[PDB]
């Protein structure tokens, strides 16, 4: 009977203790753990964290759980008595609150192989934290990590190891809300040395690249429209002074409001950002246009002959020069932040 | 014989019954009939791509061991205690597309177990799942979402468990009313995915696909009319006397400022997506037309320093821009059918 | 010896199996339940639900608990011994997450009478969901319901009945944030027919009345003031075209900002609300004032001055009358005729 | 032997049952309770609740737990045995979610005296609910309460009395974000009469005085500057009609947006608040200034005979009257809402 | 045998009670505790709270747990058996909600030394509260604390001490979004005297300095640009009176909107703040420019030497305003840099 087999294998009469690691006072027990991402998203820079729904699985071996009576080489099992068998320790380093899922049943799958290998797959919901750098907000590349390491055992007793083929699988059709998950994934070791000793560790890196289209169409187009409107005002003659000054003031108002909104919709980072410098350049251009208009007005009332001609000449020269300066600054900014110093590694 | 005695001798932690071993072991995979019952809806947060439900999931599984012992006093179909139900074996149930699932316990566990001589076992719970679906906002003002729910088995593979939907109306709903969308019971088409995991084995997964179409009334009454009014203001800006020429600029600058403010507000009350949205198309077109009006005024002003040509240009613009915008509006309302 | 009394009544030696309902294989057991509202408020229109702190009490009878050993007829218990006795199943259909209260102890009270009647009062905290009808948002009268029904039994085993004399009480001095809870409360039956069988049900209906005052001072007064400001723009002389056009522009700007901000704390309802109608009509009137100012400009730029003055004064004397008649019609219709007073 | 003494006094072999109230079938057991406010804050008028971190303690006596073997008159126990002895039922009538604390252990202290007196201090975190009135919002006084009462026992079984000396202590240097917690506190009885019978009760009142510095610096000064800008508009010559138009309309816009923001920053109250009336009067003054400017334009344009003189006279009259009206309104309003309420 | 050894150490046959402190009715026991900061952040002034992810460890000794059979000098145990032995009480006095961590197992590690010393490391996630001082908001220094103290024992039974070496470690590369953690940490004693007697306590301070770059680039530059634009308006001639006055009022309105936004993005405090006074002075300067231009326009229409005096006054004011603004700016920056 299978129930008798379960009782004899790891039950009370089996003389097996779940509080003792396999191969006690001997070689350390190896673990081949792999994960399966089921969902992603909710990357909030305000809290500097993101959510995952991994399908964490663990593998190991122990001669005590090996069997030779039942004909089948792999039998399923239930979590209720899985609580009564040994489970290697595994906690995530950079996490801020994770929990299991208990919906209509337990979400733990336990399988025992004939050779003694044990398959342990359990469904988890995590909220990992990765620092975010905003050296170039619209065109940055984020690298959020997931560190797995033991807590109750050292390198002498427990070790970890990534699976050889397909270690970190991703569910087909998964799409990030804003970013995009690149195919390449980094796997390495993160062996930490606390005050208590040496602990084994496992690290996997995710390469996330932000998509510029949304931020472009929603923020850069209004600034370009405002500066072209400023040039349109620039083309206005000196007779309609109130209209020109009103247009300049309105442009500066729009620029300030857009900059405030853009910088308020983001975490308060100490250093400067690409969007911040772009909007500062646009604001400075609007300010310079208004200042030169004021200078033109001032020089118009300086006949107390050629003063009007000089004002017209300087207005025409500035109107011919400012768009070229804006174009060269824009192309320089785009090329530098696309190739020269960012989008590297 | 007492009814409790019959319930115990059928199954109990003391009586010789093992809930751990599946029914029909080393035999035909268990056939489980699953039907759902929607009780509420809503909380469709587009910014987080998740909708909250409250279901009355019912699943019928038949166990040879969990069968009436005859002469217990069955008469009417027996009702089994939920604690007995916890003792009773349960096939694993999980849904892949849920941000989270929470059970509902309003002063009692919401679990009812039914036992019949057929030995078939009817089990019903009350869940409060918060599922997740990928929203598609390409044609956001007139889109059609396909948020779906799929039930999967976790502990057992296809070789031991199998799920089949109820033959007669497997999905019901008591005329639930939604704030934004309008779920229609006509199209609740469902299939199954039986997805396979590379490393563990096969798993049977049944699915349910809803149909939620966003209602444009709120948008058509709150975000479209002000833009049209700003457009008509921009049109009116043309015909004003160009002698002063100091009053036409305020209309254009107010138009562009108001359109920018509306765009920012609508972006605030909207999830961020890379692809362009029809609302963004309409807003940018309105902004571009206001800008075109302002640059038309600028061209007229620069041409005024000839009066006949400026007057003809102004009249032609005031005559053609409304017609051009009518053409654009009809084309836009045709393409976003 | 209360311990021996409990052991003889519902103890291990009592032979009282809690899994067996009273009057097994017989008539269904009757339960009379009454609630005691302790708090209210926090009605979130966006989430379409509200919160309560009821003091649900349940009353029923069972001969298995009949006793005569103690001279006293009514003793007391604790939740530890409550867990060992039968408890009638109950849950709320239109709920979205409820929980008990665990503050320094359990919040469940048990009392057993000599005749066999048992009182079971337990403190709860519910989050019930009720659809909101927003046909006339600033004048709406909401009706939120609280449904009680069984889940573990049918009409053949468990039934329900409201308590007769004062079943639903309200704690004195209760203060709702926005609405006003009507004293008169409806009570009736809601017996449902699920797939599994016929389940008993119990429903109590509330009545809520929204207050205009807040929304009044928020929206209506600025609209009237900006309409009078538009009339002020109208009365300006014709040659001051930039002044009049600027006043029209600022009036339409503030009107559209007010309209946009009016629905900030409201759900994206499909149909049209009263505040939406008011905002739309005010915006249309300001727009028409600007349009007629433009028309006056066109007439003056084409006896022409006489015609411009006559149309200006005619429209300036007619527009306030139109606004007044619209205002009185709208207020009377939405206060009596179309959607108000039931 | 400590373990043997614990087993003999409150252990399994002690023969004492925790489900039986002390002095059964007798007079109700007196209970003296005192709290210790550990923190405060997070007072959100939107949800009508505030948070506390009380340090509730309870004292009572029972001859069943009395001992006379240990020479020491007071010993200490652990929660794992605290839950095994009788405790008085106690819940908070006005609360919307409270829970214990668990950090490396439970946060419950049990001390038993030789004569039978029992001390019981348990750390709690509560979310109380107190109705708030905003008739005079910037200078209001709020009195949030805390009702302690039993749920499972009547007056014949359990009673509650405050400690005579220092019943409610406050953590040294308590800092509230907006309000300030006055040292004086009110204590009384709140004996209720429920349908099930008569239950004991205990109340305590906290007097809160809202500070108006933030509200002042945020709202009062800008409105005053805007009305001074309107007064500046009063002195502009009639020729600069667009100038006065722009000043009036911009003052209207800033008044509207400031009023909208200020009213949105506050919870939803049906009746009228002081800030509401202040914004309304400021907007009315701005509107009246614009209307008088329009009237000046109309009377000036009525000539097309001493109309310039009349317009100048009415402009001077307005510029000399509106400041006086604003001053008298401001002083009257401040005096009324400072002393009359 | 391992299982037999565990049964002999703290099992039922061992005769060991976990509800009795070591050295009962004797000298108080000494406990040495050190923490390991693993993360930081979420310092929100709205709720005056911040979140940590410490790795609190406890070290103490009890003669009842000594052993000499196993050759190894330090074995390990499990949380299931950890809860079956005595654990020293320790709770954080200044916290507003903390919780354990369970991921595939409990996150508690227990180690027993041969000499009898016991190591107890437990992972916790805390939410500590510190009174934020906003006297100088963009240039403040925040001192958030962490008080550790016992609850169930007095000074006569339990005492707390720090560890002499590396009492508070910090994970390498720990970065904060707004603030920066100073390396120096202050450690003291906070022995409290409640109504029930005398309780041990332990306090550790963290020094956080706000970085002005974000607030500077967001608010200080636009206000200066607005006041320079007001000066630009002042440089306009007298003829365009409506233009200059309208642009001045628009600058006033945008200054008010910026002030309202800055206040909205900041938690409310009773007293004044540096940003508050800076924006108030900027608004005052813009209003003063508007008022002086209004006075110039009024004196221009006073009914031929009036225009000369008006021009002289305008030139004098346009010369004096930059001097006043510069002296105010330097005084403000130096006082808030060195004075406070
Ligand atoms: C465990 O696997 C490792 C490689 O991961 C191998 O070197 C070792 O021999 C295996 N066995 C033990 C007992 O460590
Ligand atoms: C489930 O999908 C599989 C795909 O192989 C199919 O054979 C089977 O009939 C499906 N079952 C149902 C109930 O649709
Ligand atoms: C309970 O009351 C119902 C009516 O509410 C009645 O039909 C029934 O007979 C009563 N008692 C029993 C024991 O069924
Ligand atoms: C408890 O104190 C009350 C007054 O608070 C007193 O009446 C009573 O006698 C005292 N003791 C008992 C055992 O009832
Ligand atoms: C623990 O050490 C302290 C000094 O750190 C000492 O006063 C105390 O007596 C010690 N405890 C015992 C039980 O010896």
């Amino acid at each position: 009977s299978p129930s008798d087999f379960l009782d004899k294998l790891m039950g009370r009469t089996s003389g097996y203790d779940a509080r003792i690691r396999p191969n006690f006072k001997g070689p350390p027990v190896n673990v081949t753990c792999n994960i399966f991402i089921n969902s992603f998203g909710s990357i909030a820079e305000t809290t500097m964290d993101y959510r995952v729904n991994i399908f964490l699985r663990q593998k190991w071996n122990d001669p005590r759980l090996a069997y030779s009576e039942y004909p089948d080489d792999s039998l399923d099992l239930d979590p209720s008595m899985l609580d009564s068998i040994w489970k290697p320790d595994l906690f995530f380093a950079n996490e801020k609150g994770a929990n299991f899922h208990e919906v209509t049943t337990d979400n733990k799958l336990l399988r025992i192989f004939k050779n003694g290998n044990v398959l342990y797959s359990i469904r988890l919901t995590l909220t990992l934290s990765c620092p975010m750098d905003l050296k170039n907000f619209p065109m940055d590349v984020q690298t959020c990590i997931m560190q797995l390491e033991s807590f109750g055992y050292t390198m002498n007793d427990l070790i970890f190891e990534w699976q050889d083929e397909a270690p970190v699988q991703v569910a087909e059709g998964l799409t990030l809300p804003q970013f995009l998950l690149k195919e390449e994934k980094d796997l390495r070791y993160c062996t930490k040395h606390y005050n208590t000793g040496k602990f084994t560790c496992i690290e996997v890196r995710f390469h996330l690249e932000r998509q510029m289209g949304y931020y472009l169409i929603q923020m850069y187009i209004p600034s370009l429209l405002i500066v072209i409107l400023s040039w349109v005002s620039f083309w206005i003659n000196m007779d309609a002074a109130p209209a020109r000054v009103a247009l300049g003031i309105t442009t500066v108002l729009t620029m300030t409001t857009q900059s405030s909104g853009s910088r308020a919709s983001l975490p308060k980072v100490s250093y400067v950002k690409a969007i911040d410098i772009w909007m500062a350049v646009c604001l400075l251009f609007v300010f310079s246009a208004l200042l030169e208009y004021a200078a033109v007005n001032f020089v118009s009332r300086q006949h107390k002959k050629v003063f009007i001609d000089r004002a017209k000449k300087i207005d025409t020269i500035s109107r011919a020069c400012f768009p070229l300066a804006f174009l060269i600054f824009n192309i320089f900014y785009w090329v530098i932040y696309k190739i020269l110093r960012h989008e590297d590694i | 014989v007492p009814a409790n005695s019959t319930s115990n001798i059928l199954n109990r932690l003391l009586v010789s019954y093992d809930p751990r071993i599946r029914p029909n072991f080393k035999g035909i995979p268990v056939d489980v009939v699953v039907n759902i019952f929607i009780n509420s809806f809503g909380s469709i947060q587009e910014t987080t791509m998740d909708y909250r439900v409250n279901i009355f999931l019912r699943q019928k599984w038949n166990d040879p061991r969990l069968k009436l012992p005859s002469d217990f006093r069955g008469s009417d179909a027996l009702t089994v205690d939920p604690t007995m139900y916890k003792c009773l074996w349960k096939p694993d149930l999980f849904f892949a597309n849920e941000k989270s699932a929470n059970f509902h316990d309003v002063t009692q566990e919401n679990i009812l177990l039914f036992i019949f001589r057929d030995g078939d076992v009817l089990v019903s719970m009350r869940l409060s799942i918060t599922l997740s679906c990928p929203l598609d906002l390409t044609l956001f003002p007139m889109d059609t979402q396909r948020c779906k729910m799929q039930l999967e088995s976790f502990g057992y593979t296809t070789d031991d468990l199998r799920f089949i939907w109820q033959s007669g109306d497997p999905v019901q709903l008591e005329k639930i009313a939604l704030p934004q969308f309008d779920i229609k019971k006509e199209d609740i088409e469902y299939g199954n995915c039986t997805k396979y995991y590379k490393g563990t084995g096969y798993y049977t997964c049944v699915e349910v696909i809803f149909t939620l179409r966003r209602q444009v009334g709120f948008y058509m009454m709150g975000v479209y009319a002000p833009t049209l009014l700003i457009v008509v203001l921009s049109w009116l800006s043309f015909w004003i006397n160009p002698d002063a020429s100091a009053a036409r600029v305020p209309l254009g600058i107010f138009s562009v400022l108001s359109l920018a403010s509306e765009c920012t507000t609508l972006a605030a009350e909207l999830p961020k997506v890379s692809y362009v949205k029809a609302l963004d198309v309409w807003l940018i077109a309105c902004l571009l037309f206001g800008f075109a009006s302002l640059v038309e005024y600028a061209v007229v002003q620069v041409m005024l320093n000839i009066p006949t040509a400026a007057k003809r240009i102004d009249l032609y613009a005031r005559a053609l821009f409304p017609f051009c915008f009518l053409f654009f509006n009809v084309i836009y309302w045709s393409i976003y059918l």
